[PDB]
């Protein structure tokens, strides 16, 4: 029974590590998206104000 | 962008100073040569030989 208990606990921990890593990668991709949206909006505003 | 426009403001001002000054002295050369007078020329000489 100890074999089963050890294996289940350790693979549960492995699942947690993988899930945390992909959670953080989703955060990183969202970071890129929002930052590029801000950059595009700012550049659009700046170009139109300087022409005006 | 806003500080950029306030730099551009000074850039616009200086060029107009340059234009008006150059064209004004261009007119002044004509005006002064046409307005030469022998007594004034003698007074220029009488000034410089008085300080020399």
């Amino acid at each position: 029974d100890l074999d089963l208990a050890k294996a289940s606990a350790t693979d549960q921990l492995k699942k947690a590590k993988a899930e945390a890593q992909v959670i953080i990668e989703q955060a990183n991709k969202r970071r890129s998206q929002i930052l590029d949206e801000a950059k595009a909006e700012a550049e659009q505003e700046r170009t139109k104000i300087v022409a005006q | 962008a806003q500080a950029e426009i306030e730099a551009e403001r000074k850039r616009a001002r200086e060029e107009l100073r340059k234009q008006v000054a150059i064209l004004a002295v261009a007119g002044a050369e004509k005006i002064i040569e046409r307005s030469v007078d022998e007594a004034a020329n003698s007074d220029i000489v009488d000034k410089l030989v008085a300080e020399l």
